[PDB]
RNA sequence: AAAGUUGCUGCAGUUAAAAAGCUCGUAGUUGGAUCU
RNA sequence: CAAGACGGACCAGAGCGAAAGCAUUUGCCAAGAAUGUUUUCAUUAAUCAAGAACGAAAGUCGGAGGUUCGAAGACGAUCAGAUACCGUCGUAGUUCCGACCAUAAACGAUGCCGACCGGCGAUGCGGCGGCGUUAUUCCCAUGACCCGCCGGGCAGCUUCCGGGAAACCAAAGUCUUUGGGUUCCGGGGGGAGUAUGGUUGCAAAGCUGAAACUUAAAGGAAUUGACGGAAGGGCACCACCAGGAGUGGAGCCUGCGGCUUAAUUUGACUCAACACGGGAAACCUCACCCGGCCCGGACACGGACAGGAUUGACAGAUUGAUAGCUCUUUCUCGAUUCCGUGGGUGGUGGUGCAUGGCCGUUCUUAGUUGGUGGAGCGAUUUGUCUGGUUAAUCCCGAUAACGAACGAGACUCUGGCAUGCUAACUAGUUACGCGACCGGUCGGCGUAACUUCUUAGAGGGACAAGUGGCGUUCAGCCACCCGAGAUUGAGCAAUAACAGGUCUGUGAUGCCCUUAGAUGUCCGGGGCUGCACGCGCGCUACACUGACUGGCUCAGCGUGUCCUACGCCGGCAGGCGCGGGUAACCCGUUGAACCCCAUUCGUGAUGGGGAUCGGGGAUUGCAAUUAUUCCCCAUGAACGAGGAAUUCCCAGUAAGUGCGGGUCAUAAGCUUGCGUUGAUUAAGUCCCUGCCCUUUGUACACCGCGUCGCU
């Protein structure tokens, strides 16, 4: 009937001189004529007396045959997702007990598809801007001046802080110039940070099932804690005044809304480079010994030169020495610092292994 | 085969609401062209002719003709 | 890798099932006679059908085929099927029997048989 | 009335509502054959 | 040694008890089922309001004694918030005597008594009959066994008796073919077994027990699997290992953002945007801006108009413009019209979330769906698998399934092979002759052949074919011979989908917006390219395996009525003349580049590398100002192999190298193809990521937001 691998009965065919006999070649054409059933009936206006004719051949109003054909034609105007068949080619006398059920199903199906579509349609950030405006209106920050540096994970904005009129003895002094770092929460690229977050015992049980916004908040809290630990040990770092969600406010490094230049961008002399290398080594030793943390992101951009002093920033990725990758990260940071110092012409700069042993 | 069996014909109809597209893909049959259908069959169908039922040997017969 | 599909295997099966006589274990002899019977399209289908025909008649020499059914089965299996030994294994010279069965025979009026030997269930 | 969703006709009671924790026991209800 | 406790292992779907419950020896006291009975009474019975005895654990009064364990209570750890959680002590209690309490998932979630309807053999007790075995062969009975049978039990297994919504039940059966007897008790979900009343108890609480009101469902079985983060399996150079080339580090081009601007049209924003919109824009393009020109307003009505509706216009003023665009100048033109009312046209003007079509993506996957047959009332299920097999739901074989169809495969184009075929003056060779040079060379000339080279058509050829192992010895997998190839690269691509892109490709388009100082047409100029900065491709390099120069020497697609040969002038860019080619006829034997030999440079920001900048020259174009290009001197800067991260690739492959086409009046750093040189590593995995696929469960449960204020 329809198989590809087929059998042929040619040898059993006896006689066939004139194969194209005019018996199977009937020209069947009924579409464009008036003999096709798939054509409108050209409806008669509705009778007022309720029937057509008289006597015994009175064709009444509903007249179950006529009403069935009419209900079939009314099915033909259903929803596109409905499937009818060939109800006009075969004489289908469909009744209201059946047609009304099918009509109800068509309505329910189209309505539930519309509900699914409507549920589908019902599915710095504006929340960060609202938080910044609320902080500015609260008197903590006088005015948001501008953006100082744009990073991959966070945006740093320089601003002028306000003068709090509340005479509290325990009130922290608000700096005149402040840097607000807002962590980017709309970027999905922050996925490798769990390599430096899950290994910390202080937040592993919380970051085991935290949301990305909660992960950003925990990262901001860890950065604030690292900044507080660095400030407690006397290391040069920005002092955090207040932290709100994914936005952390710290002391700005510079003057007249100008950020402090990085070590790579600063053209320092040989004695200045030696002093900067010594200050960086002392800061690394203090962080390893007193702060008990490894920066793990120490480079030329992470260190800023201000008033002849080296200041460390971006301590969000900093981890403790007890982490399983703390020693390798400290060695990598020491190697980067040694390479940066050797590039600057510091002959007194020790090697990576010597710097790792001394730190 | 989709080049010489199906007859794709797209047309646009203009209604009150807008435009409806119509695709009609009619696959031509076999039975080579007595005004109907292409010559070559579908490049997969193999049809096997049944053998003529031959005479089994019973006795060696030499008939001179 | 190189696995034959539905069409080529089914075609080779029906080519084995009927026209088994005219083909053979030699490869190329199959090739042309496939062309002589099945009006087949490309030669890649042909040379793939004629491969499985040879690979299936090599398999015939190992015994029956689980997929085909023709009642010919070479000319040896027919000879093997109607084997008759010279002496029936049922006409045994002596048979060891349980006394219960002998009681059944005696109750059956068949108590005078001579080839029976009553053994005891030791 | 449909209501066999008040059930004598004619409902249910393992899991959907439901058989007392168990036994004795009075009133009640029903009670083996057997006399033409 | 003492103190109280509890009788494990023996302990089983066994036993007894009305239930709760009931395991140490021995004795005493009454009880009790079943059995056996040619025993005695003779209907004395079944179920039961009231009423009564018992009723686990917990609890309550008095006493006794208190091993252990232990509610309460006391410690210690544990933290954004622990107060559950865990380990240590410890009261009542747990133990015995005498009185209350009378409740349990007190369950078989299945009242009691009686009859019938399938089968089977285990187990406990009693009884009956025995082939036979043991008490060291027992001297006869007798206990421990075995083979049966009966009655009454606790259970089991099997069945298409039958029933049921089904799960299941041999009773939950013998039910619309509806009646053996009898007790209790239910009537949608809550409110609620709550209030009130009565009664019991010392008490806690028990028994009895509503209403108002509120709600359209609550609830029981069974089916598919969204979903699993639950687990394994499986596949992928848009994943990894080993690696190669890199990108990211510089300069430049281009695209997208931001910043400016009169405008720096426009869409697209993980893969599935960012050398994409054939989108490399002097005008056009061109939508955008700054200003002008025209009606190119069809057709219908009304008014004007022949005693003119009008059109076009020289000279001057204005004007970038022989822009009557307006004024002066007064010459033309014979209804071709004009002004409003209507509604037509033209839109690169709005909505891709109103659309068609096309395209992209899930997916270049591995599925999709009937027919007949089986099971179930039905949702549904088998077919569509236990396993093996493959690139493939590709296949084998089991098998209540048998056969199919779409997809994959087959197919079509291209590549490798044919000294067999077809036939070449628009292709080539050989021979001979003619030469030319020193028997060798000639792409240097002509006729005999001829098809090997070149063309392009048929036919052939390769199939796991043969061999050896592996194999559920099937399906097929590794290795080898012979062979040109034991096998390339693409096109087409299923079911179901996406608010993916496109109204900006259409005289495709629905609702529209505008339509005469127009979002319509055309023109002039500008802009799309403007630059502090960011993000993606791409191109040059970082020098010695290199650069310069000279010499040498080989292609393939494939364009061309513009492609160009040849001769002359010029250093080049170019210019002039004469030709051929509408094309295997001519460019062209396409004397391409990398590469091959020789010279010089020798680790130097060096002659590496040419970003930036001046001057000149030529071409194309109305117009090169924003350098359009191309050429010649000069200027010679960052860059000394590149952080985090990241892309692509398995064999004529990656890389290196140039040629053609598209865009093109002028043009490639893009892209589509094409040859040339030509590798390393691996031939394996789920380690990352992504996608699968099978099994099991499977259609937001609970404990941890408030203070005050007056009317």
């Amino acid at each position: 009937g329809d198989s590809k691998v087929s059998i042929s009965f040619e040898n059993y065919r006896k006689v066939h001189p004139y194969e194209d006999s005019d018996s199977s070649e009937d020209e069947v054409d009924w579409q464009d004529t008036r003999d096709d059933p798939y054509r409108p009936a050209k409806p008669v206006p509705t009778p007022k007396k309720g029937f057509i004719g008289k006597g015994k051949d009175i064709t009444t109003k509903h007249d179950e045959v006529v009403c069935g054909r009419k209900n079939t034609a009314r099915m033909e105007n259903f929803a596109p997702e409905f499937q009818v068949g060939d109800g006009i080619g075969m004489d289908l006398k469909l009744s209201n007990h059946v047609f009304n059920a099918l009509k109800q199903h068509a309505y329910s199906e189209e309505r539930r598809s519309a509900r699914l579509h409507e549920k589908k349609e019902h599915s710095v950030d504006p929340k960060t801007r609202l938080l910044m405006y609320k902080m500015v209106n609260s008197g903590m920050l006088e005015t948001i001046t501008g953006c100082i540096s744009t990073g991959k994970e966070s945006v740093v904005f320089h601003a002028y802080g306000g003068s709090m009129e509340d005479e509290k003895e325990d009130s922290k002094v608000i700096p005149t110039e402040c840097a607000i770092k807002v962590f980017k929460t709309t970027l999905n690229e922050f996925k490798n940070r769990d390599k430096y977050i899950k290994d910390d015992f202080r937040f592993k049980d919380r970051f085991s099932k935290l949301n990305p916004r909660k992960i950003i908040r925990m990262w901001a809290e860890k950065e604030m804690h690292n900044l507080a630990r660095m400030q407690r040990a006397g290391i040069p770092c920005p002092t955090v005044v207040l932290l709100k969600k994914h936005i952390l406010v710290m002391s700005f490094i510079g003057h007249d809304q100008v950020p402090a230049p990085k070590l790579k961008e600063v053209k320092l002399n040989s004695e200045e480079m030696k002093e900067a290398y010594y200050q960086t080594l002392h800061l690394m030793r203090q962080l390893y010994h007193e702060c008990t943390l490894v920066h793990a992101d120490l480079s030329e951009y992470n260190m800023l030169w201000h008033a002849g002093k080296v200041w460390l920033i971006d301590v969000s990725q900093s981890v403790e020495p007890t982490h399983p990758h703390g020693l390798e990260f400290l060695f990598r940071d020491c190697r980067n610092v040694s390479q940066f110092f050797q590039k600057g012409g510091v002959k007194e700069a020790l090697s990576e292994r010597e710097l790792f042993n001394a730190v | 085969p989709v080049n010489y069996y199906v007859d794709t014909a797209v047309r646009h109809v203009l209604l009150r609401q807008g435009v409806l597209g119509i695709k009609v893909k009619i696959m031509l049959p076999w039975d080579p062209t007595g005004k109907i259908g292409p010559k070559k069959p579908l490049p997969d169908h193999v049809s096997i002719v049944e053998p003529k039922d031959e005479i089994l040997p019973t006795t060696p017969i030499s008939e001179q003709k | 890798g190189r696995v034959r599909t539905k069409t080529v295997k089914k075609a080779a099966r029906v080519i084995i099932e009927k026209y088994y006589t005219r083909l053979g274990n030699d490869f190329h002899t199959n090739k042309r006679v496939c062309e002589e019977i099945a009006i087949i399209p490309s030669k890649k289908l042909r040379n793939k059908i004629a491969g499985y025909v040879t690979h299936l008649m090599k398999r015939i020499q190992r015994g029956p085929v689980r997929g085909i059914s023709i009642k010919l089965q070479e000319e040896e299996r027919e000879r093997r099927d109607n084997y008759v030994p010279e002496v029936s294994a049922l006409d045994q010279e002596i048979i060891e029997v349980d006394p219960d069965t002998k009681e059944m025979l005696k109750l059956l009026d068949f108590g005078s048989l001579s080839n029976l030997q009553v053994t005891q269930p030791t």
